[PDB]
């Protein structure tokens, strides 16, 4: 019993329109919109019993809830606020007391989007004296000047996504801590064999996926428009 | 609230036992519910207790529920690494989707991963793209060794961070420094650090 | 919906003179909201008792009212109820 | 031979005004009594707590105590899951209980009536519509069936706990359920002219009213129903069509099994 939401991330400007969505392929009538939050279990927002129907769970204020299909359960903030930062979580069940949940959907509602910025992606070729000395290689990327910190940085290797080896920094960090506004940075380690690096045909990826404004979203200043974008870094394996 | 989980956060070796509590004051308790999360993953269930007095197993984790003392513990035996997430307990009022689930805050727990040999060395890496630019790679260092932050504002100095090559059954943990500066060097990117003895200086 | 049956008769045979109980039996109503005044002379009596709500085999509900009372050859005394299912409240009067 | 029933009534005006009141009755006497504003069960006779322990007793109620907070949220819950096909105000009730048999034997009910109709029963192990149910019924059904933890109670207070709960309650209200109270009668005449015989304050409901000439019975005597009396007594009239005159020479006789062979002869 699968069940998706989209989208995945979302940054927001204070009084803008946002609209999560969840998708639900299982026939149940039944679908319900939870939030979380640090020192918070997930609480209940809204739910519904099937199409057309929509009920306020235990903090609906500031949410509108909407079933247009059986499939199709929305939540729908009209003039978001900053209070309503938070990880949404849908669900869906049939008559049993199981709800299987979605993936979770992560909002950050900004005051203002002047900030927002995309990152500079490198990536770091491996150090011979790692492989002579470990025989092993490890590849870093580098991900800098950002605003806010909502990325996804994954490792990809000949067009496939790699997990083995990988770990990336639990938190960016601030670039200069001193401004309240400031603009982030993120690290990523991929390990590999020296001979796997070694390999003139293995193609190495790292690329972040940012999260910035909408096409929507209206831009007033002289650089570039600060979209939803993948931006990345690429290097070939040598000798 | 009416679901309390103990304790609220958790560092434990890996190879340890542990032993998680939740504690509820929901009126009428049908099940019982434990989920793992990842650090901003989604909701994996563990497992379902039904019964006045029921005892569960998955793998590694098992769990017990008394529904006279509302108390539920989940036995995690032989912690590995991937078990650093955040647990959390949950009780539905009915035997059906007429229940509402009332959730715990969760419980945080800390998995430190056992380093086999620790061989610490710092590695100078350069951009492929542009020859000046490079980081800095503080690696293979033990668990019980901090990295500490950068005295100077323009150099930047990221967190402790274990990695895993599933492929060799191989682990290690890894930091990586970084400036904006032209005079910066490697060697000097860790004097304030508490760092091991028999680091590795590459000539 | 369904009309109340009210039926007005003593526990004991009446004599004028004599303290008495009064009872006030409304039947074969639905929904079971109801309100029962027992009158003396058009006028509420404020000591009436009630028994529980209960409903027969039908589905259809039932209630006692009873009060203590002392007839007399002038007196008179009756059960007025409202219900839904009337427009107007209907009041029964006693009749020995 | 004595039934036994747990009538619950439950009124829904609105999505937040709920009321629950409940009564138990030993064949026509009340032994039990809930009112919503009551957080426990109150007994009505010394002997409502049967050869149920203290113990075994706070059990039961707590079961009770629990049911009608459920109840009560299950219910507006299921009213929001069929909107807009049904809506407030909405009237439950519930007949519980079991009839008792000879020996060992009994046989346990849960009737469930919608606005006044009877629509839900359990039956054997789980909820069912009887016929003539509406069809949309099906879901609440649905639904309550997939609650496994209610079906096993359910099944345990229908076969187990009614019977052994009747059984014992017999045996402690044996006295009150054997008790002969003396009917007292009168009669009097209502203009149309139609003679009225009035017998009150018989225990138990057993009765036999008929007017008579001599010991020639009168095929126009028409009873009443039974009417009940505060003191857990019972009342009925019997009434005669007659033509203005022929009054002399009726009478009124009243057989029931308090009197002992002597039955109640009134004339006029
Ligand atoms: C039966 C008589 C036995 C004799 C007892 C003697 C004692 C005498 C005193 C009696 C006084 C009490 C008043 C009597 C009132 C009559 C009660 C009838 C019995 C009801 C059974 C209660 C036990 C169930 C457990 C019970 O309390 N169940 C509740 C709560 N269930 C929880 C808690 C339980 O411990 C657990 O497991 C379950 O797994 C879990 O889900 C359900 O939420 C029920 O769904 C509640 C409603 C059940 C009734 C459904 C009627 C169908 C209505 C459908 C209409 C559709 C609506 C249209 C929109
Ligand atoms: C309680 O007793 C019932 C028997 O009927 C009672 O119903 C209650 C509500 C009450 O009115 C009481 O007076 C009645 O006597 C039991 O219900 C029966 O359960 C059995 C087994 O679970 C069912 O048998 C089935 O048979 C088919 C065909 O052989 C099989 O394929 C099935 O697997 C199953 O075994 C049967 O349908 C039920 N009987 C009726 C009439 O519905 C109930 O089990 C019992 N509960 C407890 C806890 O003792
Ligand atoms: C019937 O009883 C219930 C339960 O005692 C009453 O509901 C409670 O009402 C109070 C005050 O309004 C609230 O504080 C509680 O939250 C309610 N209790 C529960 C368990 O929900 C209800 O008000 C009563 N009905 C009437 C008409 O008096
Ligand atoms: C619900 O019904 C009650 C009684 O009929 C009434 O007093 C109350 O106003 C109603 N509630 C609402 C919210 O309208």
């Amino acid at each position: 019993a699968a069940v998706t939401q989209s989208p995945r991330n979302k940054v927001a400007v204070t009084g803008g329109k946002v609209t999560l969505s969840c998708n639900q392929t299982n026939n149940h009538n039944n679908m319900y919109w939870y939030r979380q939050d640090t020192g918070h279990g997930l609480r209940l927002i809204h739910y519904s019993y099937g199409a057309g129907s929509t009920e306020k769970g235990d903090i609906p204020d500031g949410y509108k809830a909407s079933r247009p299909s059986q499939e199709n359960f929305s939540l729908i903030l009209e003039l978001a606020t900053p209070s309503q930062t938070s990880v949404y979580f849908c669900a869906s069940g049939d008559e049993g007391y199981t709800q299987y949940f979605g993936p979770g959907t992560r909002l950050l509602v900004l005051e203002d989007l002047r900030n927002v910025t995309p990152p500079k992606v490198s990536l770091f070729e491996p150090s011979k004296a790692e492989i002579s000395h470990t025989q092993k290689a490890t590849l870093v990327c580098l991900a800098t000047g950002f605003y806010p910190d909502h990325v996804e940085l994954s490792w990809w290797v000949n067009g496939k996504e790699v997990h083995s080896g990988v770990c990336t920094d639990p938190q960016p960090l601030k670039e200069q801590p001193a401004l309240n506004d400031s603009r982030y940075s993120l690290s990523s380690r991929l390990r590999v064999s020296a001979t796997f690096w070694q390999n003139p045909r293995n193609h190495f990826r790292c690329q972040v996926q940012f999260y910035g404004l909408s096409e929507n979203d209206e831009w007033t200043q002289d650089r570039a428009k600060p979209v939803t974008q993948i931006v990345s870094a690429e290097a070939w394996g040598r000798a | 609230t009416q679901v309390e989980q103990s304790p609220q956060s958790l560092v434990v070796r890996q190879g340890e036992n542990c032993v998680l509590q939740c504690n509820y004051s929901v009126t009428p308790d049908n099940h019982l519910r434990w989920f793992k999360q990842d650090t901003g993953k989604g909701l994996v269930s563990l497992t379902v207790l039904v019964d006045q007095k029921d005892k569960t197993s998955n793998g590694r984790y098992s769990a017990t529920l008394d529904k006279d003392a509302k108390h539920s513990t989940l036995h995690i035996t032989a912690t590995l690494l991937d078990d650093t997430a955040t647990y959390i307990c949950v009780v539905g009022d009915r035997g059906s989707a007429l229940g509402r689930l009332h959730f715990g805050a969760g419980t945080q727990l800390i998995v430190i991963p056992d380093i086999q040999n620790p061989d610490p060395a710092v590695y100078q890496l350069r951009d492929s793209k542009s020859s000046d630019k490079s980081v800095c790679l503080f690696t293979d260092f033990d668990s019980q060794t901090n990295v500490s932050q950068s005295k100077d504002s323009d150099v930047y100095i990221t967190d402790k961070c274990v990695l895993d090559m599933r492929s060799m059954d191989f682990k290690s943990n890894s930091a990586v420094a970084w400036s904006n500066k032209s005079d910066f060097a490697c060697a000097n990117a860790f004097n304030n650090s508490i760092i091991p003895e028999d680091t590795f200086f590459p000539s | 919906q369904k009309t109340p049956q009210i039926q007005v008769y003593s526990r004991h045979p009446p004599e004028n003179g004599k303290p008495n109980i009064l009872n006030c039996y409304v039947t074969q109503f639905h929904p079971p909201h109801i309100e029962i005044q027992m009158l003396k002379n058009g006028k509420k009596i404020p000591k009436v008792e009630m028994s529980d709500m209960s409903f027969s085999k039908d589905w259809s509900f039932y209630i006692l009212a009873h009060t203590e009372f002392t007839p007399t050859e002038t007196d008179t005394y009756a059960c007025r109820v409202k219900h839904a299912s009337m427009a107007e409240p209907k009041t029964v009067y006693w009749d020995r | 031979n004595y039934t036994f029933r747990c009538l619950q009534m439950s009124s829904f005006a609105n999505r937040s005004w709920s009321r629950t009141d409940s009564v138990v009755w030993l064949g026509d006497l009340q032994t039990h009594r809930w009112s919503n504003d009551s957080a426990t069960i109150s007994f009505t006779k010394p002997w409502s707590q049967g050869k149920l322990s203290n113990q075994q007793w706070e059990k039961l109620q707590h079961m009770f105590q629990v049911y009608r907070v459920s109840f009560t949220r299950d219910i507006q819950e299921l009213v929001k899951m069929m909107s807009p096909k049904e809506d407030y105000p909405i009237e439950i009730q519930l007949s519980a209980g079991c009839e008792m048999y000879p020996g060992n034997a009994s046989e346990s009910f849960l009737h469930v009536a919608f606005q006044g109709k009877y629509v839900v029963r359990f039956w054997g192990t789980s909820w069912q519509t009887v016929p003539g149910a509406p069809s949309w019924l099906d879901l609440p059904i649905k639904v309550l069936n997939a609650d496994q933890g209610t079906s096993a109670t359910v099944q345990m207070l229908l076969n187990d706990t009614c019977p052994l709960f009747v059984r014992g309650l017999l045996e402690a209200g044996k006295s009150d359920l054997e008790k002969q109270e003396k009917p007292v009668a009168w009669l009097s005449s209502v203009p149309s002219r139609q003679l009225v015989c009035h017998v009150s304050g018989f225990y138990p409901k057993p009765v036999w009213v008929m007017w008579m000439r001599g010991d020639q019975e009168q095929q126009g005597t028409h009873r009443g129903d039974f009417l009940p009396n505060a003191d857990e007594t019972w009342y009925l009239q019997a009434t005669l069509d007659v033509e203005a005159g022929e009054e002399a020479g009726l009478a009124c006789r009243v057989k029931h099994s308090s009197l002992g062979g002597q039955d109640i002869i009134l004339y006029w």
